[PDB]
RNA sequence: UUUGCUACAUCGAUGUCGGCUCUUCCCACCCUGGAGGUGCAGCUGCCUCCAAGGGUAGGGCUGCCCGCCCGUUAAAGGGGAGCGUGAGCUGGGUUUAGACCGUCGCGAGACAGGUCGGACUCUAAGGGUAGGGAGUGCGGACCGCUUGAGGGGAAGGAACCCC
RNA sequence: UGGGGCGGCACUCCCGCGAAAAGAUAACACGGGAGCCCAAAGGUCGGCUCAGGCGGUACAGAACGCCGCCGUAGAGCGCAAG
RNA sequence: ACCCUCUUAAGGUAGCCAAAUGCCUUGCCGGGUAAGUUCCGGCGCGCAUGAAUGGAUCAACGCGGUCCCUACUGUCCCAGCCUGGGGCCUCGUGAACGCCCUGAGCCGGUGCACAGUCCGGCAUCUCCCUACACCGAGAGAAGACCCCGUGGAGCUUCA
RNA sequence: AAGUCCCGGCUAAGUGCCAACGAAAAGGCGUCUCCAGCCUUAGACAGCGGGAAGGUGGGCCCAGCAGCAGCCAUCCUCUAAG
């Protein structure tokens, strides 16, 4: 489904667990990859400029391709550390039974619109959060802006790259 | 779905009592004095006591000492443009001002 | 090489491989699709819609299983075509949907067939019903390499070397591409593709079931290969 | 341009599928015209950009629409107009009353399942359109010859053959 | 009653949330319950301290009884939730 | 093919079939056509065939349903010419329906969401005759469909 | 009806001449502006002629890759030059 359905903020947090059953399994499993605790220079960071939600499926996406990018430049457990900070608590749910249960003259319409879970995401309730970071020694910060511009494409809100 | 309208209902906040004042009543300064007619009070409920005690929509309000029956007290109370008449166990009063 | 085999129905599929000559079943899965009498909305509107719906939710679990299933082997660069039968038009709304990847449905081999049966004996249906495509799809690189060292032997540009002798030369030196070698147990064409092999140089085998062997037999003597690079 | 969601308009009625007939429009370009790239030798291909002036046909099967197929073609593109058009036709489909079958129901009966039979009203106040006659104005009554603001056009399009 | 039908019961009652820190507040909104059980599981008076862990003891074992140390409740209070 | 058990007594025999009965479904193979979702033959995973609730079966008969061939043709390619009666022009007789109004050219909008009348434009000299029916959400009938009413009527039965 | 009103700037598309009413991610040093950091008369950037390199084209593997085909080091005849 189109991910313009799921940016925007509709209703409350919907995290518990204990009142949601049936909750499918994030696709994002590995949050943090590379040697941590190397020695590095610099510590560039990717930052949110809006206010939305983040798919699970946009963020394991943009972990992939920043992944094969740096190891594709020298290696993997080399100096780079690559960290994506933000989980998906959110749980994101769609009345499906426009789907099957619409036309059985079954709960058809929108009665009984409750919906049914079918992801999880990341909400983004302030401005200027940290999404990814990257530390890399001096002579890698070339390699590491272009690691986080690919990335950048395929997440919805408007980021920067930040120099530390 | 409307709600259900027991004597405790929408009360898990209002009826409850902070860690510094739990266990059997505390105060017993404020149970020493007798409330003579005229006087002014305020009704606030205790939760841990549970023989006497008003009703949610009354916590907080300023209500005058009319009377007495037994060890309870009669105060009346404002709550739109009617007045209502209570009868409260002291342990649900404290002075006004 | 590897074949693979799809028979679809509109409720039931089935995947399996062709290695060689034998036949191996991957998976088979049911997919509920009912009727117009357990409805339902009773209404026609509507019930064609559940009808015409998780038939749709059918097929798509049938090219995402069919994308797990065939996707590692084109990465080793394993299958060499895909045959897809089945009765109805079940096989025709999968082929021309979006649910197979475009890696899978470029290896699709025309023309879908008509198969009655499912499981094991409906997949030895399908081998059967396209032996005719299989005979051209087995094939394809000696006929390419052929017609290429026919034009280099025209050309007289010295790519293309021949002789038992002037071969085992330039084998040593590991400049021959690919040495194309007659079927003659016992000769000495045997035991040159075995030694062959060793330089990494590709070996076909070939004999009298292709016309072009004649021509290799009795021009050069069955034995003809394609240098990497100019020697004299 | 599908299918849903909503229930704003029409219940003292806006005739409800498909086809035929006739007109016009969109462009997201199938062919015809221009330019470029190519893993473009030539022939044939594939792709990108401009462009709606002209074209896009005949049949078998099904009530169809979609679709499959036959012989050709430069190509036999895809959509809108109250799913354009029943005071133009048709009446195969569908949704009355009659009847048969299968399943269901104690029954009367039901199906969204199959099958046979089943009505198509009207003399055009107004507008529009296609043509044909008089009047007043310019400009006192008449005969004759003209110009060329303006308006419309596709008036032509395409293919095959020779060198 | 997001047409009616089929379904469900949001048709009597109770808890949380919806509910926006007084009061009131809707949805075929979400998470659940009641239609009883007890002569004690009721009344009063007295004594005691729970779950869990640590050290020492034959059978003895993570978990029998005994001797000590800690333990704000992490137990129990008929049954949903507070 | 044989034996044991449960629903509830038994467990579809002879035959027939994708049937006027088969959902899937244009079932599969063959025939007929250049090309056959219909038709014929065969098969039998028969959703849901079957024995006076009558099964198989067609001699003769049918203003019954369907498919194919020959002959024949204006049904068509693709229309043309001719004839009788009307229409057209004139004399006599002499109605009916539409009608807030007479103020109704059209394009884009506004607005309960498709205006003759409102807004912005572009147009527009007056009258008469024949022909056409596209628009006036054209005329004709307190919608038969659908829902509602603590409205009916006829039928049924285990109300 | 009332300003072809005044000052500082921008836009070349008829963009625009829209309170409620009609456009996103991405690309543009097209042009206009503010912050960083680094080189500059001890001659910057760009350009132009030359030196534009030598033991050695060292090499392992190789008929040969004589940087750049499969792993890789790393030494001065030197000074206005590598």
């Amino acid at each position: 489904r189109p991910g313009r359905c799921y940016r925007k903020f509709s209703g409350p947090a919907y995290t518990r667990r204990e009142y949601i059953p049936g909750i499918p399994m994030p696709k994002i499993t590995k949050f943090v990859m590379g040697n941590v605790n190397g020695d590095y220079d610099y510590e560039l960071r990717l930052i949110t400029t809006e206010k939305g939600q983040i798919r699970h499926n946009a963020l394991e996406a943009a972990r992939v391709i920043a992944l094969k990018y740096l190891s594709k430049k020298l290696a993997s457990e080399q100096n780079f550390a690559l960290v994506v900070t933000k989980y998906p608590h959110h749980v994101i749910r769609e009345n499906k039974m426009m789907a099957f249960a619409g036309a059985d003259r079954l709960q058809d319409g929108m009665r009984l619109s409750f919906g049914k879970p079918i992801g999880t995401a990341a909400r983004l309730e302030k401005l200027g959060e940290l999404v990814m970071y990257v530390r890399v020694k001096k002579e890698h910060l070339e390699a590491a802006k272009e690691a986080l511009k690919i990335a950048s494409s395929k997440l919805p809100i408007r980021t920067k790259i930040e120099i530390s | 779905v409307a709600r259900s309208k027991g004597y405790r209902s929408k009360t898990r906040k209002l009826l409850e009592k902070k860690v510094r004042e739990k266990g059997a009543i505390p105060k017993l300064s404020l149970l020493m004095h007798d409330y003579s007619q005229g006087e002014y009070v305020v009704v606030k409920i205790n939760p841990s006591i549970h023989k006497g005690m008003p009703h949610r929509r009354y916590h907080g309000k300023v209500g005058l000492v009319v009377g007495k029956r037994g060890k309870a007290y009669e105060v009346k109370v404002n709550i739109g443009d009617k007045e209502r008449v209570l009868i409260v166990r002291p342990e649900h009063l404290i002075p006004f001002n | 090489e590897v074949f693979g085999l799809v028979i679809v129905e509109r409720d039931y599929a089935t995947i399996g491989v062709l290695k060689g000559t034998k036949v191996e079943v991957l998976d088979e899965f049911e997919g509920f699709v009912p009727g117009k009498h357990m409805m339902g909305g009773q209404s026609q509107r509507r019930i064609e819609r559940i009808i015409e719906e998780m038939y749709h939710n059918f097929l798509k679990e049938v090219g995402e299983k069919v994308n797990q299933y065939f996707l590692p082997y084109i990465e080793m660069k394993k299958m060499k075509g895909i045959l897809i039968g089945g009765p109805g038009f079940a096989k025709k709304d999968l082929y021309e949907s979006d649910l197979l990847d475009y890696r899978v449905k470029k290896l699709v081999l025309q023309p879908l067939f008509d198969i009655p049966d499912q499981g094991e004996p409906g997949l030895k249906e399908l081998i059967m019903k396209a032996q005719d495509i299989l005979k051209n799809q087995k094939y394809i690189e000696v006929e390419n390499l052929m017609e290429e060292i026919k034009y280099h032997l025209a050309k007289d540009d010295g790519m293309v070397v021949y002789g038992l002798e002037e071969i085992r030369k330039a084998l040593q030196l590991g400049a021959i591409d690919a040495l194309i070698v007659y079927e003659e147990p016992g000769s000495e064409l045997e035991k040159l593709s075995q030694e062959a092999e060793n330089y990494g140089t590709k070996v076909y085998v070939i004999g009298d079931e292709l016309p072009d062997g004649e021509w290799v037999k009795k021009t050069f003597g069955g034995a003809i290969g394609k240098l990497r690079f100019k020697i004299y």
